[PDB]
RNA sequence: AUCAUUCGCGAGGAUGUAGUACGAAUGUCACUGCCAGUGUCGUAUCUUACGUUUUGAAGAACGGGCCAGGGAGUGUAUCUU
RNA sequence: UCCGCUGGUUCCUUCCGAAACAUGUCGCAGCAUGACCUGACUUGAGAUCGUCGGUGGAGUAGAGCACUGAUUGGCGAUUCCGGGGAUCCCUCGCUCGCUUGUCAAACUCCAAACCCCCCGUCAUCCUAGAAAGUCGGAGUCCGGACUGCUGGGGUAAGCUUGUAGUCCGUAAGGGAGACAACCCAGCCCGUGGUUAAGGUCCCCAAGUGUCGACUAAGUGUUAAUACUAAAGGGCGU
RNA sequence: UGGGGCCCCGAAAAUUGACGGGGCUCAAGUCGACCACCGAUACCACGGAGUACCGCAAGGUAAUCUCGUAGGAAGGCGUUG
RNA sequence: CCUGGGGCGGGACGCCCUUGAAAAGAUAUCAAGGGCGCGCAAUGGUUGACUCAAGCGGGUCGGAAACUCGCUGAAGAGUGC
RNA sequence: GCAGCUUGCUACCUCGAUGUCGGUUCUUUCCAUCCUGGCCGUGCAGCAGCGGCCAAGGGUGAGGUUGUUCGCCUAUUAAA
């Protein structure tokens, strides 16, 4: 259940490409543990993150 | 102070482009219309006779008739209707 | 055909977008109405996007708002014998589809008004203060204006 | 007299010299430090406000000076360039009876500066990086805004 | 509501049951001898008097201790409608 | 006596419902005229609060140095006008150009978004009377606030003075602890239901709700608001 | 080394006091999302009142009628003769 | 009389232009820059003929201080203030 | 940057009055601490200083001039 999602987002002034390693269910869990992830870690929304990928690893 | 001439906040309202300054060209002053037409008032500020106030630039009005080489046009000021006499120098056809 | 339904009120609106509301003939919140695809309808509903949702709506839909909520001159309920008496359609449903379709129109149901005044929704909305792109109810719902107009039944 | 005084900017530009009367002259001597003439440095960091603030000449003479010396003190006299992009062109007035005719008299000159605009420009070598650096901070601590530092060439010259 | 199936990581959702049981009320049939109202007190929610000067009055702004009675756009001339 | 100044001016319901602004005024605590409110009548077919497209006005934002002025070095020349110690024996600042770096309310080679006039269109209103006109009665010319305009001035001010919208004034009820003007909402009476704003540990109706993280400081548990502390630093996480 | 979230230092005021209070630490705080519910006189439904306009009347229409200070207009109640 | 109380100071107390003024119009302050209370029978009207400022080169103690020639020159002049 | 204890700015409250400075008496509070208690550094040998941190329980007095606040001066005092 690893997932691979790759993206960029939005770290104040710049944007910041990621490769993180997620555990999850499903795909669009790993998309939306990205999500929550990310507005925690950096406090962005959900619009400052651009998942530009999510593959099984 | 502030002053109420005729002539106030004019600056660039009566400015020309930078290549378009001086005698402008003469097919617009025997330009004639007719009863009814709407015309653009857009002065022409190198002619400094028949021009209208200023105010109403940039305002569309009616040819309700002529006196002499001017035309009389009726113009919508706010909620008012205006007589404005102007020479056809500085007025412009509607097109439609 | 879009639909455009009202979600907050008249106090503190400017008196263009107000005129608006009222040619769109939105005087009051949760009231519906049914336009034509046009630019002119289409920028009239992007003046008032801030306080109406909006949406294509569906004949299924239509149907059901028309049926539960569709009104006469004296405030009488549509029915299908009504339709079927001043229409050369069978049933409500029929008719909303060729509504849909474009072959037929409101304006074609003698005495109907054109303001549907729909229930509040069920289980609430998203929220007036927000968008529909930042997750509230304002603006273009797109086809998902029907689920709206469901549970506003 | 604090630089909190002329900091925000709340209003229009005022630097029609013609228009006004008697203005003071800048403190700020020189604009360009360092050796003038070399332009093959390869290394070249700058300094940016990140906020919307007028800077005093009085705080551009002491972020110059600063800088110069340690640039000086740690690269050598001609070991580096140093460039300050901005003019002292707004024109600082004080209301020096109370409020009435509270229109100011000209106490000085600043320089009206947006977020993200180049203050400093600093030109090494690559071994002079982190001295230029460390002055450029040390510059920067005496501005009346928030700063960050970035690099403008040889980001792979220093890593 | 309950239950069946299905979806959702989950809190839950959807479909059916079910627009059913119910439901403001409108009628009808029994039963009953009170009810309405009034005084006071209690529980729940709400409300900082009144008139005035004021942009703003519960004001630490002005007025009244209380009660009864008295207490303020009238006539002539002229003009207009 | 008079006062433009202070106080008072007595029953009910119903319909509509402002202005705290301009010019003149020995005018500035007043008044007149107009804008705005209200009533009636005449007239008789259009009107434009909104959309879309088009013909026109742009000179604000932004941008820029082409004009007007500022402004930073480098480089090349003015065998010119000029600072320094008899063949003006030679040192050279300004001035004029090519490059760098900066600017402007009262600069513009450029140049929006709003907005304005007019035309068409849809939309709304309109013979149960559009636009227009005439007449009767006024109140009003102490305003204030929020959100923008970096609005102007000011170190700033719950300061002062503008502008667009909307409010309080004159606005209930619901919610923010209370809150003139902040959010929902404009409100005839009664009953039932569902919602808005906001909330759901108790006070207090409804979650000791779900998922993924952060915080160890009682930090926080504070939409807007003038009711919320900065620069700088942290091998805290 | 750069860019980020939260927190800490920087951080001193006068009666005893303010996240509204209690209190709260994988939260009852913050961030990104979501679910259900509560909650107005808003909205819907029924009934009723008044109002506007129309109608000879009977009556019809009102999503596009129902807040209101200064103020205008209409109809009523009361006192004495 | 105005007036960030009044007074002192000043006149923003009549007229004209730029900015303020937010690209229609309007828009305040003891807001910023200011100016005007005149001059001129020519410094006016019309016609004809010409083209200005400033540079570059040529020309005699006519000096880089005159006048004149040639080139450039949409205006960098002049048009009373 | 903090405080609001100096002086300004402003005109929101009070002009059908909130009795104006200073002193005296009595009570209370703050800490940015003068002394008293505990500490750290020192260009701290000791004595005694200088600088800083915690700490507001107690103390912080008597006199000459001046209405003074403030300030000057005197002799005590752990400090006044």
């Amino acid at each position: 259940k690893s997932f691979i999602v790759k993206g960029k987002f939005k770290a104040g002034s710049t944007w910041e490409k990621f490769t993180k390693k997620i555990e999850s269910q499903n795909e669009k869990n790993a998309t939306d543990k990205t999500y929550s992830i990310f507005g925690s870690k950096h406090g962005v929304k959900r619009s400052q993150v651009q998942i530009e990928s999510v593959a099984e690893e | 102070t502030n002053s109420h001439g005729e002539k106030r906040c004019t600056r660039y309202k009566l400015q020309k482009t930078v290549r378009e300054r001086g005698i402008s060209p003469v097919s617009r002053a025997i330009q004639e219309f007719e009863e009814g037409q709407m015309v653009h008032i857009d002065i022409d500020p190198s002619v400094q006779k028949g021009m209208p106030n200023p105010k109403f630039q940039g305002s569309t009005g009616k040819v309700i008739g002529q006196r002499g080489r001017s035309y009389v046009l009726e113009v919508r000021s706010g909620n008012a209707m205006k007589e404005v006499f102007s020479l056809p120098q500085h007025l412009k056809p509607q097109k439609y | 055909m879009y639909a455009v339904v009202r979600l907050r009120g008249q106090v503190n609106v400017r008196y263009t977008i107000e005129d608006t509301m009222k040619m769109l003939r939105l005087h009051k919140v949760n009231h519906c109405v049914f336009v034509p695809e046009n630019p002119h309808y289409k920028g009239m509903v992007q003046k008032v996007k801030d306080y109406v949702a909006y949406g294509k709506i569906d004949a299924k839909t239509l149907a059901e708002v028309l049926e539960n909520r569709g009104r006469l001159e004296g405030d009488t309920r549509l029915t299908e014998e009504y339709i079927r008496e001043n229409t050369d359609y069978d049933s409500i449903q029929a008719f909303a589809e060729a509504v849909i379709e474009g072959k037929s129109s409101l304006k074609d149901i003698p005495k109907l008004k054109p303001v549907f005044r729909l229930h509040p929704p069920r289980k609430g909305h998203a929220g007036i203060k927000r968008t529909v792109q930042q997750g509230g109810v304002l603006g273009n719902h797109d086809e998902n204006i029907n689920v709206l107009l469901h549970k506003m039944r | 007299k604090p630089g909190s005084m002329y900091r925000n900017v709340r209003q229009r530009s005022f630097t029609r010299r013609k228009y006004m009367g008697g203005v003071p002259g800048s403190q700020v001597i020189h604009y360009d430090m360092g050796d003038k003439a070399n332009t093959s440095f390869p290394v070249k960091i700058s300094l940016i406000v990140e906020e919307k603030c007028q800077i005093r000449h009085t705080a551009l003479e002491a972020a110059r000076i600063t800088a110069n010396r340690h640039l000086v003190a740690d690269t050598g006299k001609m070991g580096f360039y140093m460039k300050l992009r901005v003019y002292p062109h707004e024109v600082i007035r004080e209301n020096k009876s109370g409020m009435r005719r509270a229109f100011g008299k000209n106490v000085g000159t600043a320089a009206r500066v947006k977020p993200m605009q180049k203050i400093f420009t600093v030109a090494v070598e690559k071994q002079n990086f982190k001295a230029a650096k460390e002055a450029l901070w040390h510059a920067g601590q005496k501005l009346p805004t928030p700063c960050r530092i970035v690099v403008d060439e040889g980001a792979e010259l220093v890593q």
